[PDB]
RNA sequence: UUGAGCCUUGAUGUGUAGGAUAGGUGGGAGGCUUUGAAGUGUGGACGCCAGUCUGCAUGGAGCCGACCUUGAAAUACCACC
RNA sequence: GCUUGAGUCUCGUAGAGGGGGGUAGAAUUCCAGGUGUAGCGGUGAAAUGCGUAGAGAUCUGGAGGAAUACCGGUGGCGAAGGCGGCCCCCUGGACGAAGACUGACGCUCAGGUGCGAAAGCGUGGGGAGCAAACAGGAUUAGAUACCCUGGUAGUCCACGCCGUAAACGAUGUCGACUUGGAGGUUGUGCCCUUGAGGCGUGGCUUCCGGAGCUAACGCGUUAAGUCGACCGCCUGGGGAGUACGGCCGCAAGGUUAAAACUCAAAUGAAUUGACGGGGGCCCGCACAAGCGGUGGAGCAUGUGGUUUAAUUCGAUGCAACGCG
RNA sequence: CGCGGGGUGGAGCAGCCUGGUAGCUCGUCUGGCUCAUAACCAGAAGAUCGUCGGUUCAAAUCCGGCCCCCGCAACCA
């Protein structure tokens, strides 16, 4: 429970899902939640509102480590990204500075083929 | 339709009270072409509702309709292979008529001795939160609000008032 | 799904019968679930054609095949309906 | 991509630049290899380029509106 | 028997929006009279930010 | 670092009823306190979110028991656990 | 003999031109460790799959392989195939300015020789990601498919082979001549570089259009216009680029290349319709919002069938079936 | 042949690591959805907690006896 001051709020916002890992200023983390397992389930997933319900349920239950402000990091081209902050700006968070780390790869490895 | 806002008419208010949402409560359940019976059905229930109830009868059916009146309503959608329901709030038009409507199939149902009885017991059951016409009502708010994650494109009730 | 036949100046014997009831049948199973099927058997002098109408849940299709000897005629009038078949299955599947 | 400024700030910055090359490069690597049809979709692409500068360009005589 | 919906005003721009959102990036299939192509493109830019949102 | 066992201690034990986060059994109107009182500068635990423990006062000399509700009367006090 | 064709030399200029070597960053995967816990992943929906043996996420470190975001430009170089991080070494070609030099040394080329994407084959390595075959889950009437989860050859390197591609500009090479415009790129000359300025000049290249040509589509100074030199190829469609024989190849197969038979067509371009599970716009009890029905029942009436001596004849998708 | 553990919806099991009211997926039943089946979603009943006893106010929970399992053994007449 630790009693920290600052958190980095990680958002993985693929296509399918959201999830939101609060951690740390260290990198190790501290509480997560998914748009998955807010209810909503399947095609349901990929919804901006089933990231802001990700983003509410995270945020309490990281409240035992009492966190007054946090950095957001998103990676990931999908739905949520933006709910999900609005979602911490609503959440009784002060966002310190938002950054994106989305992997853009100078190309290297061969994407698959996926579709017809 | 595609085109005509249509040349809308409006209705005669009720002789008893002086109410047109009373009007369209007897226009409601008037079955097969015959106002005054409906309309006999519809006071022979205000007066044993008023009985049943204590207050007054114009208080005591709006009341017991604001229990049984929705805010949200689910219209169903299919993109692609899904058909899941998106909910669109109810336009105050619609909704009184959508809580007469469920009330009138309520007393259509629930099957006691006369029509009066039947609709003033279901009217008293609305006034507690307790009949059928509250569970239909639940299950849609139960359903629109658990559908809740779909707010979108152009296919329904453009920007605000 | 039922069939009825019927026949303007041919007449249906029960080998007629029997047959064309078969090949319905046969293309009823691959296809779709049908509701109804009437069977109109046609001479004009040279033609022996055949009319077909299925009643299936999106609605009503229709085929029409000319022949030699009537056999053929229902031949191709069933290939067609299976074709049309086709059409309206998986355009009401569209996933 | 990183944005930190003082109190008005936070949403519309950081969609802008955001939502441009992070949506543009990630919806594009995001699978199809190809080898073969950036060729061909920028010969399309840069075809329709001069096509439309040259139709609207001899489209501004007029419309009779 | 009665007359038009929103007379081509706001219907433009639903047609814009829907245009907007079904891809259609050329914004070059509008109408061509000022109070229709306006909003048309409207409701296409409004589309944009739609199709940004979800996939 | 860490189990496990053993002592010495110290907290914890809101069903219902209700003045109340009363564990059981038995004894049981005597200790608390100016070894500087109820409130709180204070700081936590528990937390079945309502009440109990202890840290330091700037205050300073006060509190319950039998007598109201309970299958039950009070960590009022003590013993065995 | 001559210098205009061709070639050489002195300066530069740009360039993913080639061969070899080295190195950098991001990302993917895996492994070890930390925090943390109930899902992850995927789809049009799902399941197979992975996860309480601690996954997914997040952080630190390490390994290995492959490709080089942005720059990136209907830009550049190359005979074509093709060639994109950055640096070095070795090396080919093109271009232009000013001169000098040789003096027709030129063009094309059957046979021949060389180069020749990808797949594949042989030997030896290497193997991240992807991915035929294959497995499984779906979908479907079936689904040896598209979709999903995995996944081996191969993709990579070194050395040989194969020698084909919609190897395409579906346009052989070389040369001459014949109205214009807008651009790109790359040199260079003069003048007020006095200001990203103005006027010319070469090369390569993109589009639009003139006459002319073409069956039309379209081509149009980079011609499919007017001509000249040389070469390759065609002679109805199918059989057939197939068989037999030769030559090459480890094989797969490549090249050369028939005939019997059979048909009166096959084809190219354009036109008017019709059609599309193409697009745009508008509308309709077309859908949505509702009210009442049919299908269950009895009966009436009509039809098919069956019957009969006859059950008169006709009407049969919508548009026949209380119809004449 | 004595030790342990289990008896709770149709089934799998939580509840009972401190006595106060029976709980979750499927199967089974509606309803919405779908062209119908499906998938999704929202509700509902589904048990005298294996049977007799008793231990206190009150027992699925604590303790005896019986039955049924599953393991460990003892298994050298």
């Amino acid at each position: 429970r630790k009693q920290v001051s600052d958190g980095v709020a990680h958002i993985h916002a693929s296509f399918n899902n959201t999830i939101v890992t609060i951690t740390d200023r260290q990198g190790n983390a501290l509480g997560w939640a998914t748009a998955g397992g807010s209810g909503f389930r399947g095609s349901r997933k990929s919804t901006p509102f089933a990231a802001q319900v990700a983003a509410e349920r995270c945020a309490d239950a990281v409240k035992e480590y009492g966190i007054k402000n946090l950095e957001v990091m998103v990676k990931g081209p999908g739905p949520g990204r933006e709910s999900t902050i609005r979602a911490l700006n609503a959440a009784g968070f002060r966002i310190t500075n938002i950054t994106d780390v989305t992997p853009i790869p100078h190309n290297g490895c061969r994407p698959p083929k996926k579709r017809r | 339709p595609r085109r005509r806002v249509i040349g809308q008419r409006k209705i005669l208010p009720d002789p008893k009270f002086g109410s047109e949402l009373l009007a369209k409560f007897v226009n409601i359940l008037m079955v097969d072409g015959k106002k005054s019976t409906a309309e006999s059905i519809v006071y022979s229930a205000l007066e044993t509702l008023a009985q049943r109830s204590g207050k007054s009868e114009l208080e005591a059916f709006e009341v017991a309709l604001e229990n049984v009146r929705p805010t949200v309503e689910v219209k169903s959608r299919r993109v692609g292979g899904s058909t899941y329901q998106v909910p669109v709030e109810v336009r105050p038009v619609r909704r009184n008529a959508l809580a007469m409507r469920w009330i009138v199939e309520a007393a259509r149902k629930r099957g006691d001795k006369s029509m009066a009885l039947r609709l003033a017991n279901e009217l008293s059951d609305a006034a507690e939160n307790k009949g059928t016409a509250v569970k239909k009502r639940e299950d849609v708010h139960r359903m629109a609000e658990a559908n809740k994650a779909f707010a979108h494109y152009a296919w329904l009730s453009l920007r605000s008032a | 799904m039922q069939l009825n036949i019927t026949g303007n100046n041919v007449e249906i014997t029960e080998a007629l019968r029997e047959f064309v009831t078969a090949k319905f049948a046969k293309l009823e199973q691959y296809f779709d679930r049908i509701n109804q099927v009437y069977v109109v058997l046609k001479v004009e002098k040279v033609t022996h054609t055949s009319d077909a109408t299925l009643h299936v849940d999106g609605g009503e299709l229709h085929a029409s095949a000319e022949g030699q000897d009537m056999y053929a005629a229902i031949d191709g009038l069933i290939d067609k309906l299976a074709r049309q078949l086709t059409k309206h299955k998986d355009k009401l599947k569209q996933h | 991509i990183k944005v930190r400024e003082n109190e008005p700030f936070d949403v519309a910055l950081r969609r802008f630049k955001r939502s441009c090359e992070k949506a543009g490069v990630l919806a594009e690597v995001r699978r199809r290899e190809f080898y073969e049809k950036p060729t061909t979709e920028r010969k399309r692409a840069k075809a329709s380029a001069v096509k439309r500068h040259a139709k609207k360009l001899a489209r501004e005589n007029a419309r009779r509106t | 028997m009665k007359r038009q919906k929103r007379d081509r005003l706001e219907r433009a721009h639903q047609r814009g929006y829907q245009a907007g959102i079904a891809g259609r990036s050329k914004e070059m299939c509008p109408y061509q009279t000022l109070n229709q192509r306006s909003q048309w493109l409207g409701g296409w830019r409004e589309a944009m930010a739609d199709r940004v949102v979800m996939a």
